[PDB]
């Protein structure tokens, strides 16, 4: 076999070379573009190796080869492909490539400010001896960071203000939705703005779409259009929450909150330092109080949810007003690294 | 003064300071308030009292950040020093607390004469306790020593970027002087591991 053949030359040189020369095309056709780049390097394909590296977006070695061999071809690979990675929040790599190869100072510092590395942007401007970034670039970056952080940290406050009650039907709007054929069981992501947009329902967060109750195929690309079929034909004939209705979203009701805090806290520290550096020293306290308040609220509210006890194949404890339906395993999210001049 | 004395004797030093602030409300807090807050560590209260009074926030921050630096409270002390413009203490606390990028930026910003001294100095300490990259980059930030930078690109097992920085400087001798031997000893010890 081809795999056995190529393994047969692990101690032969010319045989290994010829098996590369023959089987490189097939190996590239299989999978894992990295092996295609390896074969290109071994067999002397120094120009299509750039194409393979630009396929899965491998860049440092592409510029390395360009500088080594083709000094005229150093602008095509970097300048053209930076935009695609730029457009999807990968600002750091784009700014790095721009500064290190294209000799740009304005937009590079702008993307550093968007990356919340304001001190590194200040260092870069000090290399260029410029200080006008502080208002044209650093000021809008700091302002946008503060605004979006105040936006995001205020987003969980609503979603945790509709979760405390025992009967999770007490969303003031979800108890009326039958969720029989128009159900939104798995892709559910919001509790204070649950089930809006009667036509073409698209929730705030779409990364929590399990697709369990979409149908037998477990996929409908959304819960608004698919059959939305599950056990015992969930309808309005139910009693409390614990009878035939939603049971699965409870676990994800905290996973929807886990992510952003951990994924944003370092950004929060950096922006606190940057925004206080303008000697306001009180909007830093604003960030501090917002963060501690939201964390205290969520952690004191998740104290009323306990484990599901014995996990069962089917939803149990029908008498939801008394049989402890909203039970959820306890989460572990910590506080902020305290500063002192912000107190 | 009556209320200040009662509260001072009664031990409620916070409200004592609150009343004491009223006597010199219209000038410059004399040394009495400063000594009192230093003796009782009323710095949080002594700041919240003048939380909106910048003209006295200057002195409050000066004394409070002096306390902060004297009490191993490095990063906040350095930030407050930068707030007041106390350049020397801010630099001392920055470079003491391994605050690399701010120290380099200020060194190249206002006092370039120290850039040759402090930078490489930190390059020592960072390399001492398993911090190579943050010190590896400094050797090419301003020092432009390719070999002494790539030495920490091959030691940190960052072989691909080690060759990358050897090529972007166009050193085909470093390909066998730092990259090849570091590479060799590296995968030897990795095979051992």
């Amino acid at each position: 076999l081809y795999k056995h053949g190529l393994a047969l030359y692990r101690y032969d040189s010319e045989k290994q070379n010829v098996i590369y020369n023959i089987y490189a095309k097939h190996l590239s056709s299989n999978q894992m573009y990295t092996d295609a780049a390896v074969a290109y390097e071994m067999l002397g394909k120094l120009k299509e190796a750039m194409g393979a590296y630009q396929s899965a977006k491998r860049w440092r070695e592409a510029m390395s080869i360009a500088v080594q061999k083709f000094p005229e071809e150093v602008e095509s690979v970097a300048e053209e492909l930076i935009s695609s990675l730029t457009f999807e929040h990968r600002y750091v790599d784009a700014a790095d490539i721009q500064l290190e190869y294209l000799d740009n100072v304005k937009e590079a510092v702008a993307l550093y400010c968007k990356a919340y590395r304001y001190d590194i942007a200040s260092l870069v401007a000090i290399k260029a001896k410029k200080d006008e970034l502080l208002e044209e670039v650093v000021d809008p970056g700091l302002g946008e960071g503060f605004g979006i952080i105040a936006e995001l940290l205020a987003d969980c406050k609503g979603q945790i203000n509709s979760q405390l009650r025992r009967l999770r039907e007490l969303r003031a709007k979800k108890e009326e939705n039958p969720y029989a054929f128009y159900g939104q069981e798995t892709e559910q992501a919001d509790d204070v703005s649950v089930a809006p947009s009667e036509t073409s329902t698209q929730e705030s967060f779409f990364t929590r779409y399990t697709g369990k109750t979409g149908g037998t195929a477990k996929t409908g690309a959304s819960r608004r259009t698919a059959k939305n079929k599950r056990r015992e034909e969930r309808k309005r004939a139910r009693g409390k929450k614990g009878t035939i209705y939603e049971e699965e979203y409870l676990v994800q009701s905290v996973g929807r909150l886990i992510e952003r805090l951990n994924q944003t806290k370092p950004d929060a520290v950096r922006v606190v330092e940057g925004l206080c550096r303008r000697n306001m020293r009180e909007q830093a306290h604003q960030i501090q109080k917002n963060f501690v308040e939201v964390l205290d609220l969520l952690k004191a509210n998740v104290k009323e949810i306990y484990s599901i006890s014995e996990k069962d194949r089917e939803r149990v404890n029908e008498n939801g007003e008394v049989y402890y339906i909203p039970e959820i395993p306890v989460p572990e999210i910590h506080d902020f690294p305290k500063s002192h001049i912000v107190d | 003064r009556r209320k200040f004395l009662i509260d001072d004797y009664l031990g409620n030093y916070e409200k004592a300071l609150e009343h004491l602030s009223e006597i010199d409300k219209d000038g410059n807090v004399s040394e009495e308030v400063i000594d009192y807050v230093e003796s009782h560590d009323l710095y949080k209260h002594g700041l919240a009292l003048y939380r909106y009074d910048s003209e006295k926030q200057n002195v409050i921050y000066n004394i409070y950040a002096k306390h902060l630096s004297s009490n191993q409270m490095y990063t906040d002390a350095a930030v407050a020093y930068e707030m007041l413009g106390k350049l020397k203490e801010a630099m001392g606390a920055y470079q003491s607390a391994k605050r690399w990028r701010e120290a380099m930026s200020i060194a190249v910003q206002k006092f370039p004469e120290e850039v040759e001294s402090v930078a490489e100095e930190l390059i020592s300490s960072l390399t001492f306790e398993h911090r190579y990259v943050d010190a590896a980059d400094i050797q090419l930030e301003y020092l432009d020593n390719v070999k002494e930078a790539v030495a920490l690109y091959c030691k940190a097992y960052r072989y691909d970027i080690a060759s990358l920085v050897a090529i972007k400087a166009k050193k085909d001798e470093l390909l066998e002087e730092v990259v090849d031997p570091g590479l060799g000893e590296g995968f030897g010890i990795i095979a051992e591991l």
